[PDB]
């Protein structure tokens, strides 16, 4: 039981606006931020549903001032990961009552924290239905 | 009004609480933890923290001391072997700074049992007469009938 | 954003009388923020905050309940007397609504230990069977965590877990089958029964397929007693549902280790299954591949080739281009190597930095891995030396030299000699060490050592200690192996360079004194060819494989 390695929603530098680690491989801030900077550097300023970083398929999207991440295994493809990443974007948008930017996330830090935990649970994909997550969470 | 109800295991603390809240005599399990409930009596809303009396939990009561306006100490009047132990627990409880001004109400309980010690007997054994620093009262109770319970809530509300 | 101390502290009021769902929930949000923003809690204040929160469980509000689940899991390990919160979680857990149901089981089960395992079971059995994915999946992941604390309690849940397995709902099934495989296991055979039951079915759950493919990938013919085939009628060997990841995972295992052989509607020996998905968008990445395939990656390789090769050449996007190199690498083999090498040559032109180092390493590495001759490998290794001139390293001097003395040595030294003409001290410690080590060790009669010596002599002056020390010791061995050489050793060693620097002096005083002064029983003994300091494997090729599409 494992698909998603980690989820990060990063500003346009790779610094932690947010990350919640569905791996046990980053718990300390220094390394959680390093990871975040690492994934953001590869993936950014080339938007696609694919990136390969650290031998893992990284699926990412972007907004005005954020890049949104799911990191998962590379034995899969973008599309499986993408379903998590689409939930992540979508659910935060509907939850916060505003599209994902740094402003929406900061506006409601609580909605963001709770919403992401419903999407991924210890690296298993707990939820992937944006609607379900949003009802499930209370602001 | 904030109330802490403690006593040794099997004294009848939860029976008392749910008799008061539900007018019902429930079938208890030992409380590994607390029960907390709000009870209305005569315009007062008593928030009662019933904290389990077995040893592991007994070690934890001190976290519920702070903010306590009154203390209900339940005693099983039929258990003579453990009365000294009750006395020991209660005496050092009386030394607790967070419990310093809290009203002290002893329930001598299971008064319904033929050989139950009397409230006077219990008062002597627990050393209640020697409390000069705050309000105390002893009340014979039967939590199953409900006897003495509201006389307790009454006394307490007159803190 | 926040300060961990202030927020951990103000939480202590909960422990007393105040419960205020709004205030406490906020304070909790702040805790989650301290972690999220990236901060570390202080233990005294954490321990205190944890005992305080449990009082807050009395008030049942969906946002406060939510805060409480995340905060207790994060604060659980950096807190004491946490056991009190179990009851409160059970109380919450039985309360109907997904907000409580799912999030509580997960928070409760995390805190729950084998003593406590028994308590959660009634509520767990009720939560696992749910076709409402939140409650069931959280309960299924929760059970996985609990297998640690106590196995036996979790095992009883196999029936509820199986019940969830029968859903075609993606989560409920993924979690149900995945968890089951872990749980019921006491022997292979009982797990195998669980898998066969779902196995005949054409799911619409890609995740279940994937988790299961992995269990399945090996030949299982004892599924539900016995059966006459490794058969998987769920995509692993079948292709009932198309979706490029599932299709890729399945196709690479089945082809040369049947999970079942090829069907007209489900290729599973033939190379096809990957290939029909192969022309695509970004999606193509799974599809285009290979791995194994009948009988080789090469007939397979041709299909997909248009896709992998055009992206790899065109895209100087890192994200696309990486998928394109991995995909080229996958369609590769012994045969493919002609094609793979031209492409990899081409690739650095798109991304040229580290990627440059990697392609000049790759073309050599591929030649060593997939034979186009060992000589060609050396010639590629020259091209690597030429292009980078510094991203070769120390491990390269040892690996190039060891590899070289299989055949290349006379040539390699000579090539190296030419290569040394490059750049006097920016060429690095390592190249000088390679021409030096090789010229020392071979003792050129293939070319005149005088060019080599003249080249090395200049490099030493302005380059690091380790090479200058290397140069004296090499010279000494060079003396012992070849008598002729001794006159050059003397002009070099008297110099302030190859001796009388620092480290270089100490080694030199020894090496010199043994050659000059002493018998050279020692010197003679010491040179057995004049070999390296260690003989490892062939490190470059694996390194290179991962490093290129990063």
């Amino acid at each position: 039981l494992y698909t998603v390695k980690a989820i990060l929603i990063l500003d346009n530098d790779g610094d932690r606006l947010f990350a919640k680690y569905y791996d046990d491989t980053y718990p300390s801030v220094k390394e959680q931020k390093a990871f975040e900077k690492n994934i953001f550097n590869k993936t950014h300023r080339t938007d696609s549903e694919i990136a390969l970083l650290e031998g893992l398929t990284v699926v990412y999207k972007s907004s005005i001032d954020l890049y949104f991440y799911v990191i998962g295994s590379s034995y899969e493809n973008e599309l499986m990961l993408m379903a998590v990443l689409n939930c992540l974007f979508d659910s935060l948008s509907q939850m916060l009552r505003k599209n994902v930017e740094k402003r929406a996330l900061l506006e409601n830090m609580e909605g963001l924290f709770l919403a992401v935990d419903e999407i991924v649970d210890g690296g298993v994909i707990l939820e992937s239905d944006p609607q379900q997550v949003v009802h499930r969470v209370a602001l | 009004m904030r109330i802490l109800m403690v006593g040794l295991d099997g004294a009848g603390k939860t029976t008392v609480l749910y008799k008061l809240k539900l007018g019902e005599v429930i079938t208890t399990i030992p409380t590994i933890g607390f029960n907390v409930e709000t009870v209305q009596y005569k315009n007062i809303s008593f928030t009662v923290w019933d904290v389990g009396g077995q040893d592991r939990i007994r070690s934890l009561w001190r976290h519920y001391y702070r903010n306590t306006e009154g203390v209900i100490f339940v005693v099983d009047s039929n258990d003579r072997s453990r009365i000294g132990e009750a006395r020991e627990v209660m005496q050092r409880m009386l030394n607790e700074d967070e419990l310093r001004n809290a009203a002290w109400l002893v329930f001598a309980n299971k008064q319904d049992l033929p050989e139950a010690m009397s409230a006077a007997e219990i008062t002597e054994k627990l050393g209640l007469h020697s409390i000069r620093n705050r309000p105390w009262f002893i009340q014979a109770t039967c939590a199953t009938s409900g006897e003495g319970l509201y006389e307790g809530l009454e006394w307490l509300s007159n803190s | 954003h926040l300060e961990k101390s202030a927020v951990l502290q103000e939480a202590r009021v909960f422990n007393e009388t105040p419960i205020n769902p709004r205030k406490c929930a906020h304070i909790l949000t702040k805790i989650l923020y301290l972690i999220n923003q990236g901060e570390h809690l202080g233990t005294t204040e954490a321990t205190e905050a944890f005992f305080a929160m449990t009082k807050l469980f009395q008030s049942n509000d969906p946002t406060l309940r939510r805060m409480c689940y995340l905060t207790i899991k994060e604060m659980s390990c950096i807190a004491e007397d946490v056991i009190i919160v179990t009851s409160s979680l059970t109380k919450d857990m039985t309360g109907k609504e997904d907000n409580y149901r799912g999030p509580a089981v997960r928070a409760l089960c995390q805190i729950t230990d084998s003593t406590m395992l028994q308590a959660v079971e009634r509520y767990m059995k009720q939560a696992i069977v749910d076709k409402v994915p939140s409650v069931s999946s959280s309960a299924l992941v929760s059970s996985l965590h609990l297998l640690k604390c106590s196995f036996d309690v979790v095992k009883r849940w196999v029936n509820e877990a199986q019940e969830a397995a029968s859903s075609d709902n993606i989560m409920v099934q993924y979690h149900a089958l995945g968890l089951l495989y872990h749980v019921r296991k006491n022997d292979r055979l009982a797990v195998s029964k669980m898998i066969s039951k779902f196995t005949r079915h054409g799911l619409k759950s890609p995740f279940a397929y994937c988790m299961m493919i992995r269990v399945a990938s090996k030949q299982l013919e004892e599924e539900d007693g016995s059966r006459d085939s490794p058969l998987f009628d769920f995509i692993e060997s079948c292709l009932r549902n198309k979706h490029e990841m599932v299709v890729y995972e399945a196709a690479s295992a089945i082809v040369n280790l049947p999970g079942c052989s090829a069907k007209e509607l489900a290729p599973a020996v033939s190379v096809l299954q990957l290939f029909c998905s192969s022309p695509k968008a970004a999606l193509r990445y799974a599809a285009v591949r290979t791995l194994n395939k009948v009988a080789m990656k090469h007939p397979s390789a041709v299909t997909a080739c248009n896709l992998d090769l055009e992206n790899l050449v065109t895209d100087s996007n890192r994200s696309i281009a990486t998928l394109a190199i991995t995909t080229l690498l996958k369609t590769g083999s012994e045969s493919s190597i002609d094609r793979l090498m031209k492409q990899i040559s081409s690739f650095m032109s798109e991304i040229s930095d580290e990627f440059k180092v990697v392609v000049v390493q790759a073309i050599s590495a591929l030649c060593q891995k997939y034979p186009r001759k060992h000589a060609v490998l050396m010639n590629f290794l020259f091209t690597m030396l030429r292009e980078e001139g510094g991203f070769e390293y120390k491990r390269a001097i040892v690996d190039c030299i060891i590899s070289i003395i299989e055949e290349n040595s006379e040539s390699k030294e000579t090539g190296l000699s030419h290569l040394c003409e490059f750049i006097e001290d920016c060429e690095f410690t390592v190249l000088a060490t390679r021409i030096l080590h090789l010229l020392g060790q071979e003792g050129p009669k293939t070319n005149n050592p005088s060019k080599y010596i003249r080249f090395i002599y200049n490099r030493v002056v302005l380059e690091h200690e380790e090479v200058r020390a290397g140069a004296v010791s090499a010279l000494a061995k060079f003396g012992a192996q070849n008598e002729e050489m001794l006159p050059s050793i003397l002009v070099l060693l008297k110099r302030c360079v190859m001796d009388d620097d620092n480290e270089v002096r100490d080694r030199a005083t020894f090496y010199l004194n043994v050659l000059e002064q002493k018998q050279k029983a020692l010197n003679a003994g010491y040179i057995l060819n004049g070999l390296t300091v260690s003989i490892p494997g062939l490190e470059k090729a694996l390194q290179q494989y991962t490093l290129e599409p990063s």
